[PDB]
């Protein structure tokens, strides 16, 4: 009993370390959308 | 037969309780529901020291919760095990004291105590015969120190013949929360030495110690430390729920651990505590528990019984075991180490044994040892305490509610002369 | 438990935009304010059926950036009448805006907050927003604290002013109001929160490197704070702390309250890539003087008392030992009454990311607020010019054309050198 | 069939963990103490019935080696035991960001705050929020005592 | 009845000792996890002097390991038997003393010592009556030297009426890897003469003189010296492990071949030591195993034992044997030559034979000779040790550090006394 | 196991440029930063899947600090790691030292102290300088002094560049050199130096590079380098960490001079004809053809020895070797110490890098050693240096920096008495 509790344990834990991972992953791409963005607000400034 | 209620104060008070329920309530093989879906048969004879029979196998724990931020009961009723408590024993109230021992005391108290005080006496009526009460509760905060010594003073000044058991933690310089530790602190201590029979002195820094090095946890939240003292009063109070070859009360040990009516300060400990790698190679036998449980690392507290002498010491024993087994290793333990062991008192140890384990485990202990070695710790916060005390730091905050300084001097010298009598028998 | 937050001046009601709109994406509130198809509580109470109004009142004399914050985005959010608004600006004068038209206004704003209390059932106590360097948020804020002490009086106000900084400064006659509003501070705040201007600069400029940043982001940044402060009163924890705590565990004297604030990890979006987070190394970045919201140095002090707000995720036992780890090293030094001078506080919820901000979302935050000596000096340092300018009696004609003289600059004068001595005295 | 698969891709992947072996030490040493009941205390009696036991059993027509004691090693820990927010923070769409819309060339400092679309990224991974409904369903803080004693006698006798 | 238990210091003594926990638990049919798979049930009743019952039929090695360098635990974990060992006696420092005798006597010992006393006394008392300590490193290294003379140094202050066993693998100038050699060797062999019961001199020179002539293997790894010691070892307390028509235990050799309390450095040799090719031309009798103990190439020394006389001899012998045989051999090379043994000592060997010989051989030998011809590797030493004392080479490492130049010239007084008496009684 | 590395210099940015991408090459860290308990020493785990190296490159000239932030390894390294100044020392001691250091260090200082706040078990500190420079000597010599005010005991490895005595770039250099062992004398712990014009010989005679760049000789320095942290990095047969360099190759307290060595150094078409063992490789270790200093171990005596050892080695022939070397009459010993050697061997043999001019080779050995060769070498460097200082010459600017003749006549004093040690060590 008391090893099948521990092999559980890290069994979860290893899902957490994966889907930890996937969120790490997926915060990334929100930057480069903004930046373009940004980029055309500018240049409809400079062109008024 | 014999009862026991339970009173917790504070957050800590109440989360450590709320694990106890927890692993009590499990021991009994009782679901989260509040239905018995046990096996064994001898689940129920022992019951009615906590439950109470409400509706075919509904069971409610005889217990209160008191507090005054209502983050604490939506975490208590939040997680499991949370919808077996009766709402009517949730006396609250609503400002919120606050790490202030004054405000728990004088301000808050007089009118939610009042309360409380009829909730426990509804709670302790309706039972037939009381073996003593149970208190949980913190030491450096406000809701759980002030107000949980108020109700302590109030419930020994009524029913005076019967006992009382508080586990109290208890500030470090390591582990430390507050900054008016030494000054709840002391005036804690100075009014329980009076009031409360005996209490488990309890810290965080040595349970930080016992999870990194026994247990060898990664992230040892607090959960892990609840389960280890839950597990610790689940063993103090075996004697009365389950049968044994030797059985002993709450009675017995109290008479048989305290020599002096000021010494009834007890420092714990548990075994076996296994590290997950280790569980496979190692052996469960009577002398691997005797070695274990009386290390000096094992210990729950922050005072080493190494720099001190004790006075007495008790061992509580659950599973099928020796008597003789128990007995020699008893004896041969204080044989070994004479020094540490009082002189004018032979057979400094009582030894118990009970028939039921946990679940998990084949074979279990739980050690409660009286030595003089926690002089000093109170001598560590009493210096503490004159040092805060010496240029009034933080004073007025008490003073200008209602509270007055010779109380404070009072509560200083009767630390002081606790420690000079407990170096006095060392 | 709920606690209303006031915002008095040109600069307390931007920081109020900023913050209101930091709690409507924290909560999930959209800009209009209805819950799309219970924490908010303390802040938002529910009106009618799936609609919510901020606990708040943002009153100021100059009407365009109240009537501009009204046509703004949050049109539906902010109640109309909370918005208190005057008619004339005090015009960097704190007599004219404690005297003049803070007699006409004050009283509006006070039986609005009076039913806005009473609306209120669980109120822990309330938090001000103004900019000392001004005259509205000087004069008729002081003034307002005032009423507000006689009114309820144990009921806690925190204080989050901005002073001028010493080498960067805007107006001309702020030490004068500085020194007249902390004649009324000293004496009706409970706990306050220092901020200066210059040190939020620095950490942008050398943290988040941006080159050129503007009010905007010194805004989002003392929301950050404030809502790390409040997470605990807000969201549930392993170890929660309330709006209480820092009436007792940070004030060591009822005339010594000035806490200083700092705030970490303050870090970029493309940094947080690189570096490891984890609670010794933002445990240690929020004990240098690169990473202080007040532009000081705490080597010359000495600590009474320290506070961490912690949010994310971080368990108890790593935190206990980075501040093991702090007290034995002895680079930085405690007082010599007090041997615990920590106060500690766990959140379980992360800070929350604003769209189009600066700042990257972070697994775990530290807010830290203590109490050093150094203010000590940044008094004495805003004394020194303050009496230079007052002995040529300068800028005084003004002043006392409004009604006022000389007795009140010699006293406010006299209680600062007090406030000096008693700093020194204390600091021994 | 799904813990049969989850079982093979982590043995492909190296992945059999330290809980694993011990187990299979403990099954090992169980079936060494089986042996010893059966043909009593003598640990070599017990190991040998084993090797006989292990002999006697007529092999299968198989193809390939490995994924037949991978299945065999599988079905036996099968036989053992069993081994292998809110709509609003979920989803962004449900929230109307409805922004004012201002003049491109007149632009005031004050409208950048609420003018940006959230993401489903921006959105926090988990909202450990209160609830207050068990504290709201009590009554007013002032409570009172009003009962009559009417207490048994129950003397431990 | 008789229990060992085992003490491995630094990277030499831990490879060593992991192969010979290997060796022994092949020896014993234990397999890598800890069961028993072994065929001859008398396999089982010796096996309480190096393991113990940990959970129905798993076997522990009572052995401690301790060391100073990650790489030394991974090396172990990393090869076979490696997960055999209790994770809780892998007791373990963290920076480490690098080749200096005085840092891991002085600075890291001062920390790590009280730990490894904790581990060793835990040990000690698991079992009932204690037979001795084994303990294995070497004379060269900083680390494991310095750290097990002041653990051999505890032990002796803490039991001193218990057999000790230590095998330390002393450097020569032929072999030579750290410049710092005889500086650690003088102290340790300084404080060995007052604390070791009995030592067992080895040496890498003649391991590798062995391995090319008897062996005749083109690249001997450490893997197959560490095998040969492992071999020694097993041989040395095979007696106690299995029944023999004539037995003798550890306690009897060290008092049989011990003279003088000074007096307890022996050399070692081991046969049959054969190449493969070479073991199909080959008998077995026990004339051809005592000429191929008595060969002096045989010795596992720098020390040619002809440049001496022989005080005492021993032979442990393996296998279902003549007794008549074994002692004819032992009077015949006697008698042969008698200038090579001591005069006022008559008889000067101890015999003893052993009916279980080691797997895959159907008989065996050890050899434990005491001769005076070791007297001049200690000069051999004892001159460089002087030569770099003489101008003050590489002392400011070890007087930085606190101690000072009157404890090396105490260690080389003792060395000087210690050869003028071997040369006294030769 | 951990252990930092830093880089003053023009010269150290480019030889941790070569360093770090061998160290990524070894380790199979992609440039990006992440992998597709070994490289624990160097690099940290920073979140998930990223790699940072413990290393900072500080210098004054902004050219060489912002190519490697536009380089291949743009995301490898952090970004606030390479501290930058604003304008050069320029050959300057004084300047390096007064004018723009004092602005300069605290920021590197105060990094590091993070650095090995990260750290936890902290084996010391190494590192790369040209005594030649001015930014590698000034500045230098100030975070080297303050490195061993804050941490002392924890050892600090300094890997210099000598000027060669015919072969030079500059011309201030003797004043550099002379005031850069001033305090290179009791700050660092372990100090070993390469020439330049010893590698080109090597290069030119072994590796036939008939046109050589900068590139082979940072390429063949990081060789060495990783040579000699390989035991840290791996385990091996007879493991050596850095803390034994300390206790077994300094025999005085001032002094701490290393000769070093390397081999084989083979071309990969030699490579193919000349058959690898270890008594070939041992004996090519020795002569001054293989040496990275331009000097002559028959003129001096050698005190001690230290051997590293990559590869498929096994201890017998390698002590075999040693004893061969030992009984010959060649090469002359100390009268001190007759074990005069330190051996260490490890399982991984030395990587091959695309681009490089090394092959494959089966095993390697790196000569560590220490004789008085030295001490004609800081004499050469003194005459000359005292024939500068004779006439006065570019004095001008070291004394308008703000410095004086003071310290130049007890630096060339000191020199003396250092060259007066090791003549009566020699006796
Ligand atoms: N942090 C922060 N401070 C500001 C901001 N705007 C103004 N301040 C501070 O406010 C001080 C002057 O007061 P103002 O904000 O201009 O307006 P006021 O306080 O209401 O005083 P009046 O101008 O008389 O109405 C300046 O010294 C600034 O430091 C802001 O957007 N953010
Ligand atoms: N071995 C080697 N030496 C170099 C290299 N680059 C420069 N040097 C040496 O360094 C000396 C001058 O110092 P530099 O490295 O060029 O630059 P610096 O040390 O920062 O000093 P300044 O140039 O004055 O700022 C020259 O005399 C060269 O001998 C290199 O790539 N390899
Ligand atoms: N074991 C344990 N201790 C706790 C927990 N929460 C708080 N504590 C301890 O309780 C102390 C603070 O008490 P506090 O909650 O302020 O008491 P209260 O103000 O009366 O409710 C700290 O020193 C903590 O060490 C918990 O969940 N488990
Ligand atoms: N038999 C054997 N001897 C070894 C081995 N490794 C090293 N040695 C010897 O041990 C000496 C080195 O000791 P050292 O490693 O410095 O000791 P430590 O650091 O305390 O472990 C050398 O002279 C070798 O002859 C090995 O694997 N087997
Ligand atoms: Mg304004
Ligand atoms: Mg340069």
């Amino acid at each position: 009993e008391a090893l099948s509790k521990e092999a559980a344990d890290e069994a979860a834990e290893l899902a957490f370390r994966e889907r930890r991972r996937e969120e790490m992953r997926r915060y990334r791409e929100q930057l480069a959308l903004m930046m373009e963005k940004e980029r055309e607000e500018t240049a409809e400034r400079d062109a008024l | 037969m014999r009862e026991i209620v339970h009173i917790q104060g504070g957050q800590c008070g109440n989360q450590i309780g709320a694990k106890f329920w927890e692993v009590v309530s499990d021991e009994h093989g009782i679901d989260p529901t509040g239905t018995y879906h046990g096996d064994s048969d001898l689940q129920l004879e022992r019951i009615n020291v906590y439950f109470n029979e409400a509706t075919g196998g509904r069971y409610v724990p005889r217990a209160i919760l008191m507090d005054l931020e209502p983050g604490t009961m939506d975490s208590v009723r939040s997680g499991p095990y949370g919808q077996i408590f009766r709402p009517d024993n949730f006396v609250f109230g609503q400002t919120g004291a606050g790490n202030n021992w004054a405000k728990g005391h004088y301000t808050e108290g007089a009118e939610l105590i009042d309360s409380v005080l009829d909730v426990v006496r509804k709670e302790a009526e309706s039972c037939d015969c009381l073996q003593g009460f149970q208190v949980c509760h913190s030491l450096g905060g406000g809701t759980g120190s002030g107000m949980g010594t108020l109700l302590i003073s109030k419930i020994r000044e009524e029913y005076p013949d019967r006992m009382m058991l508080t586990f109290s933690v208890v500030p470090s310089p390591k582990v430390s929360d507050t900054v008016v530790e030494p000054y709840n602190a002391t005036l804690s201590v100075h009014q329980l030495v009076e009031n409360a029979d005996e209490c488990m002195v309890l810290d965080n820094e040595a349970l930080y110690d016992i999870c990194f090095r026994t247990l060898k946890l990664t992230t040892p939240t607090f959960g892990d430390l609840n389960h280890l003292i839950s597990a610790v009063m689940s063993g103090i109070t075996c004697c009365l729920r389950f049968p044994g070859q030797l059985n002993a009360d709450l009675r017995k040990l109290a008479v048989n651990l305290i020599p002096f009516p000021r010494l009834h300060f007890f420092m714990v400990g548990f075994t076996p505590l296994t590290s997950r790698g280790s569980q496979q190679y190692r052996a469960l036998t009577v002398p691997e528990l005797t070695q274990q449980m009386w290390d000096a690392k094992n210990m729950m507290c922050a005072a080493d019984p190494r720099h001190g002498r004790y006075l007495t010491a008790s061992a509580l024993f659950r599973g099928r075991m020796s008597t003789k087994e128990v007995d020699e290793q008893m004896l041969n333990v204080q044989n070994k180490n004479s020094s540490y062991f009082v002189e004018w008192i032979p057979n400094n140890v009582k030894s118990s044994v009970c028939d039921i384990p946990p679940k998990g485990l084949k074979m279990s202990a739980t050690f409660i040892g009286n030595s003089t070695a926690i002089q000093e710790m109170f001598k560590r916060v009493s210096e503490q305490f004159t040092a805060m005390f010496r240029r009034k730091a933080f004073l007025h905050w008490y003073t200008g509610e209602g509270m007055d300084e010779m109380e404070f001097t009072e509560a200083e010298s009767n630390m002081n002369d606790l420690v000079s009598e407990y170096q006095q028998y060392q | 438990r709920e606690v209303i937050s006031i915002h008095i001046g040109q600069a307390g009601i931007q920081v109020g935009n900023a913050c209101w709109e930091l709690y409507c994406l924290e909560h999930g509130i959209q800009p209009d304010g209805q819950m799309p198809s219970d924490a908010f509580n303390t802040f938002f109470s529910e009106t009618g059926a799936g609609k919510h109004v901020p606990r708040c009142i943002f009153l100021d004399l100059e009407p365009t950036v109240v009537d501009e914050v009204r046509t703004g985005t949050y049109r539906q959010l902010f109640h109309p009448e909370q918005l208190i608004s005057g008619k004339e600006d005090a015009a960097n004068n704190f007599a004219r805006g404690h005297y003049t038209i803070g007699k006409e206004i004050v009283d509006l704003a006070l039986d609005r907050i009076r039913k806005l209390a009473d609306n209120c059932t669980g109120l822990q106590g309330f938090l001000v927003f103004n900019a000392v360097g001004g005259g509205t948020g000087s004069g008729l804020g002081s003034l307002l604290l005032e009423r507000l002490s006689v009114d309820y009086g144990k009921k806690s106000k925190l204080g989050f002013t901005v002073y001028p900084s010493p080498q960067v400064s805007t107006a001309v006659v702020e030490p004068y109001n500085s020194v007249l509003s902390t004649h009324s501070l000293l004496e009706h705040t409970d706990v306050a929160v220092m901020l200066d201007n210059e040190a939020i600069y620095d950490i942008c400029r050398r943290s988040l490197d941006i080159e050129r940043p503007t009010y905007t982001n010194l805004n989002r940044l003392i929301a950050q704070v404030i809502s790390s402060l409040t997470a605990s009163l807000r969201f549930d924890g392993a170890l929660n702390v309330d709006i209480t705590e820092f009436q007792t565990n940070l004030v060591p004297y009822p005339r010594i309250h000035f806490m200083l604030s700092s705030y970490a990890p303050i870090i970029s979006a493309e940094k947080a890539y690189h570096e490891q987070l984890s609670v010794a190394e933002i445990t240690n970045a929020a004990f240098e003087p690169a990473s202080m919201m007040v532009k000081c140095d705490p080597r010359h002090g000495k600590y009474m008392a320290c506070c961490l707000m912690y949010r994310g995720d971080v368990v108890p036992k790593d935190v206990n030992a980075s501040v093991a780890t702090i007290k034995t090293k002895r680079t930085i030094q405690f007082v010599d009454w007090c041997p615990t001078g920590f106060k500690c506080g766990i959140n379980y919820q992360p800070p929350t990311v604003v769209p189009g901000g600066d700042l990257a979302k972070v697994q775990r935050a530290v807010c830290m607020i203590s109490n050093s000596t150094a203010i000590g000096e940044i008094f004495s340092r805003l004394d020194h010019k303050f009496d230079l300018m007052y002995a040529k009696r300068a800028f005084v004609h003004w002043y006392v054309g409004e009604g006022m003289e000389e007795g009140e600059f010699s006293e406010a004068r006299e209680d600062l050198a007090a406030l000096e001595k008693d700093f020194e005295e204390v600091g021994a | 069939a799904s813990n049969f698969f989850a079982y093979y891709a982590t043995e492909k992947a190296g992945g059999k963990g330290e809980a694993a072996k011990a187990l299979d030490a403990a099954r090992r040493l169980a079936q060494l103490n089986e042996a010893r009941t059966m043909a009593g205390g003598s640990l070599a009696g017990a190991v040998k019935l084993v090797r006989e036991v292990e002999s006697a059993r007529p092999p299968e027509p198989c193809v390939d080696a490995a994924q037949r004691k991978l299945y065999n090693a599988f079905f036996q820990s099968w036989l053992a035991g069993d081994r292998h927010l809110p709509l609003r923070f979920a989803d962004v769409t449900t929230r109307k960001h409805n922004p004012k819309q201002q003049h491109p060339v007149y632009q005031t400092s004050n409208s950048i705050y609420g003018a940006k679309a959230p993401s489903q990224l921006d959105m926090p991974l988990s909202y450990s929020s209160s609830s207050q409904a068990f504290t709201r369903a009590f009554p007013v803080t002032a409570a009172k005592n009003s009962c009559m004693v009417t207490s048994v006698t129950r003397s431990n006798v």
